């Protein structure tokens, strides 16, 4: 009993051939189980006894699971898979709890062995051939081939989903106020109908599937809310996070610390406060995965503060398309941002944070701009709309910055919300030379090969200085020349250099850099009442 | 009937993923595609077709009507060549050109059955609660290069009668568009264009440029009562950079005025020798560099620099420092707070000029981060084609130099 569903035309990769891997040897026991199982499937209609007309072959194996300790079977399609054509990506962008609309009911149907419910392209069938061994390689073993989507075969998931979509089209046209979500072997049918009308509609869907061959599930196996969707539990009324457990031990290997640092990192997206600085710190200079690193007092401590935060009940809300979508952002440390998207105050749909993106050189506004875009991309996917933004940056700071930056940049509809620390412009290089202020003509030169160089300046006022550096580079001297000018001058300074890097500093005006040296220069820049950087061609 | 199109030797169809779409857009594409599906132009497809080409919806000006735009850039590139119409040099010397979307005419012609797989596209669904809706084309797709080609006999056929009735008007076809240039006055021009549309409508089909105005603009250098150490330093740096273009540009005499550790604000008296040098520089910059010609067998390139305050500069070239054309773009009314809009608008303007002048779109170097562009350009896209692009970091001096371009005395006076 299979299906009156049209098959999908399947082919092999560019001019290849089907697998011809030999049948692994098995005992009379393992064989007798497989023989049993294959006489059954031979009748369910799923496979078919073949003969000498088929050079193809895949290795069949015998494993006993736990459910019944019963001898089961496994066909190793790795080869056939690496030879089967490419299909269009099966669903790899899955729903997110924050984007689900709440429903009066959701009922999960099991289209379990639905792979074996869908016919195989009769043309492709020969490739799925396998052999039931004989008692220690005796006469010919029993030969077969699949007549349905094989478990573990490459195209099954894609073809199963498609087949399900065609079959489901009628039902969906006939009652649009019903949302069906296809995932793996489940159908999450939900709706806003009266629980009785709902149960009724599901029975119809079930009976509809019956027409097409999908045998109805047992009450024992049925799934009931809350549903687990990786880190979350969806309850009809809202979602919660799955209990995340940090195990207490007296011996932590590097593995345990890495696996731990992982789970914790995942939690930083949901729980407010998670920290792994002292845990990561235990990784320094490790010589093996199995290496036991003792937890310092400080690691012990943060681990404990974590166990505490993680025992808080972070819950959430579902999406209501008639309410505003709002996204607020907080600069949580330099380069780190936290955000939470909601519609109604304190009822979050989603929260999360972006790691300290350690780049070669930016500024807060640019970075705020980037967090805003990542969020926007997220929202389009999740909700197909972009959130109104509430940003901890004054509208004046944004106009002054974006309007003059060399790069195109933007922030969608946003509004200012004062929730310190507010992001701002740490310094703004002067637009024109400072009259009055001292001028430093700076210069640094190094021997790229001996890495011995000098750095200094001479000012219109007479002051001067030179410093010798070892294990430097020319860029470092050029930059250190600038550094000294800043250190040695008053609150208003004019600095001239032929450093091409300083020309980049003048355009972008970075407030964070990959270089400690440039960093120090930033701390000085920020410190002055006025700075004017003037670049001039070298030589 | 159907002509056997194919892919270039060794090429495989596009497998470009669908960028996420807004709900407004998915809803329209859905509407639009069920229709196309009913009319027989596109057909739902299976998972055995591994290809894909991004789709999105744009706005047909004056209407709420959403238009579908497929990004066939990858397919086009992989599609065999058919060696379009030779570019009419006359088109640039026309007082006023108008653009028309004749892309609607292709649905009439069928697509080689064996090529259709390659036109696969997908409509996403919010939160991915629904699998994408796959379709492929049964007809000539809009935005594919192969369309205007295959539909050429039919296009010239319908066009002749008008071309002869009005032999002073030029008609050029790029992709789904038709640019019609004439030296007639605005009214007589447009009335003559609508005459063309009526003509075009009795089969099945439905921007105001002024090419002769596109002035080649030079670099004007600063002049001053007195010059400061800084002014000179600023000038010397631009001139030194500019010597990669005009090698006769010199800063030695000026550079001597910069000998000394003096205050940036201090005024320096210009030596006559320094003053001749500057005057000789102004003379050099008075005209475009010599020997720059367009090589048809070379990629055309368009670089843009954000000048700030809604201003933008660009230069179309093929070889570094050998410009075919330079210009400025001031934002359009309404674009006040949005850089991406100003940018996409600029790219569209620049791209139509390129089409108008050399009959091909350039490859852009955009002063924007990849993600800012990819996330929002469609929102403001209005042309049927889409040029190629790369994201770049604007060198501080390239910007500094082109900002020096000459602007009008008062401006193009529209009384
Ligand atoms: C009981 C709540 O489950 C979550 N839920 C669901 C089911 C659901 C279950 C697992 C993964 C995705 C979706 C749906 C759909 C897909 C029926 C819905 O619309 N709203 C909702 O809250």
């Amino acid at each position: 009993p299979i299906s009156p569903i049209e098959t999908v035309p399947v082919k092999l990769k560019p001019g290849m051939d089907g697998p011809k891997v030999k049948q692994w040897p098995l005992t009379e026991e393992k064989i007798k189980a497989l023989v049993e199982i294959c006489t059954e499937m031979e009748k369910e209609g799923k496979i078919s006894k073949i003969g000498p007309e088929n050079p193809y072959n895949t290795p069949v194996f015998a494993i006993k699971k736990k459910d019944s300790t019963k001898w089961r079977k496994l066909v190793d399609f790795r080869e056939l898979n690496k030879r089967t054509q490419d299909f269009w990506e099966v669903q790899l962008g899955i729903p997110h709890p924050a984007g689900l609309k709440k429903k009066k009911s959701v009922t999960v149907l099991d289209v379990g062995d639905a792979y074996f419910s869908v016919p195989l392209d009769e043309d492709f069938r020969k490739y799925t051939a396998f052999t039931i061994p004989s008692i220690n390689n005796e006469t010919p073993g029993i030969r077969y081939q699949y007549n349905v989507l094989p478990q573990g075969w490459k195209g099954s998931p894609a073809i199963f989903q498609s087949s399900m979509t065609k079959i489901l089209e009628p039902f969906r046209k006939q009652n649009p106020d019903i949302v069906i979500y296809q995932y793996m072997d489940d159908l999450y049918v939900g709706s806003d109908l009266e629980i009785g009308q709902h149960r009724t509609k599901i029975e119809e869907l079930r009976q509809h599937l019956l027409r097409w061959g999908l045998t109805t599930p047992d009450k024992k196996h049925q799934k009931e809310p809350p549903f687990l969707w990786m880190g979350y539990e969806l309850h009809p009324d809202k979602w919660t996070v799955q209990p995340i457990v940090l195990p207490e031990k007296d011996s932590w290997t590097v593995n345990d610390i890495q696996k731990l640092v992982g789970k914790l990192n995942w939690a930083s997206q949901i729980y407010p406060g998670i920290k792994v600085r002292q845990l990561c710190k235990l990784l320094r200079g490790t010589k093996a995965l199995t290496e036991v690193i003792p937890l310092t007092e400080e690691a012990e401590l943060e681990l404990a503060e974590n166990r505490e935060i993680l025992k808080e009940p972070v819950h959430g809300v579902y999406y209501d398309p008639s309410k505003d979508l709002i996204a607020e952002i907080q600069k949580q440390g330099q380069g780190q941002w936290t955000y939470q998207i909601y519609q109604e105050p304190f009822k979050n749909l989603k929260t999360g944070k972006y790691a300290r993106m350690r780049g070669a050189h930016t500024n807060d506004v640019k970075q705020l701009t980037e967090a805003v875009q990542k969020i926007t991309t997220e929202s389009i996917v999740i909700w197909g709309k972009t959130p109104k933004f509430k940003l901890p940056i004054q509208k004046e700071t944004w106009e002054t910055w974006w309007t003059e930056y060399w790069q195109a940049t933007w922030i969608p509809e946003w509004e200012f919300v004062n929730t310190p620390p507010l992001v701002k412009l740490w310094y703004q290089l002067e637009k024109e030379p400072i009259v009055g202020a001292e001028t430093f003509y700076v210069d640094g030169a190094a021997n790229r090969e001996t890495k011995l160089g000098k750095a200094g300046y001479v000012t219109n006022r007479g002051r001067q200085k030179v410093v010798t550096l070892t294990d430097t580079t020319n860029q470092k001297t050029e930059l250190q020349a600038i550094y000294l000018a800043l250190q040695d001058s008053g609150l208003e300074v004019n600095i001239v250099t032929d450093s091409q890097y300083a020309l980049g500093i003048i355009q972008a005006q970075p407030d964070q850099s990959e270089s400690e040296l440039v960093n120090q220069i930033i701390e000085q820049l920020i410190k002055k009442e006025k700075v004017y950087l003037a670049w001039v061609p070298a030589h | 009937e159907t002509v056997p199109v194919k892919l270039k030797p060794g090429m495989d169809g596009p497998k470009v993923k669908q960028w996420p779409l807004t709900e407004e857009k998915i809803k329209a594409l859905v509407e639009i595609c069920t229709e196309m599906e009913k009319e027989g132009k596109i057909s739902k497809i299976g998972p055995e077709n591994p290809y894909n080409t991004p789709v999105f919806a744009i706005k047909k000006k004056d209407s709420t009507k959403w238009r579908k735009l497929v990004d066939f850039r990858e397919l086009n590139k992989r599609t065999q060549d058919f060696w379009g119409i030779p570019h009419p040099a006359g088109l640039k010397k026309k007082k006023s050109v108008t653009v028309l979307d004749v892309g609607d005419a292709y649905f009439s012609v069928p697509l080689d059955e064996d090529f259709r797989k390659y036109t696969a596209f997908t409509i996403p669904s919010i939160n991915n609660e629904t699998p994408g809706i796959r379709y492929q084309y049964n007809v000539l797709p809009q935005g594919w290069k192969g369309s205007p080609a295959i539909f050429q006999s039919s296009m010239t056929k319908i066009l002749e009668p008008f071309r002869k009735q009005n032999p002073d008007i030029v008609i050029y076809q790029y992709m789904d568009d038709l640019y019609v240039g004439s030296d007639l006055e605005i009214g007589q021009h447009r009335t003559k264009i609508e005459e063309l549309r009526q003509h075009l409508l009795r089969w099945g089909l439905t921007y105001e440029l002024h090419p002769d105005k596109w002035t080649v603009q030079p670099i004007v250098l600063p002049e001053k009562d007195s010059w400061t150490v800084n002014d000179i330093q600023k000038l010397v740096g631009k001139l030194n950079w500019a010597s990669q273009i005009y090698p006769g540009i010199k800063v030695r005499q000026l550079c001597k005025l910069l000998r000394g550790t003096k205050a940036l604000t201090e005024v320096i008296p210009l030596t006559e020798e320094a003053e001749l040098e500057l005057a000789e520089n102004r003379e050099i910059l008075k005209e475009p560099v010599h020997g720059v010609y367009y090589d048809p067998s070379k990629d055309l390139i368009a670089e843009i620099q954000k000048q700030g305050q809604g201003q933008w500069t660009y230069q179309i070239y093929q070889e570094p420092f050998k410009n075919l054309k330079t210009g400025k773009y001031a934002r359009m009314r309404g674009a006040h707070t949005n850089d991406v809009k100003q940018l996409t608008e600029a790219v569209q303007k620049i791209t139509t000029e390129s089409i108008v002048i050399w009959g091909k779109t350039p490859k852009f170097k955009l002063p924007i981060q990849k993600e800012t562009w990819e996330t929002w350009w469609t929102e403001y896209w209005q042309a049927t084609w889409i040029p190629e692009w790369e994201f770049v970091n604007t060198p501080p001096l390239v910007k500094l130099w082109y900002q020096l371009e000459k602007e009008p005395i008062v401006g193009a006076e529209t009384f």
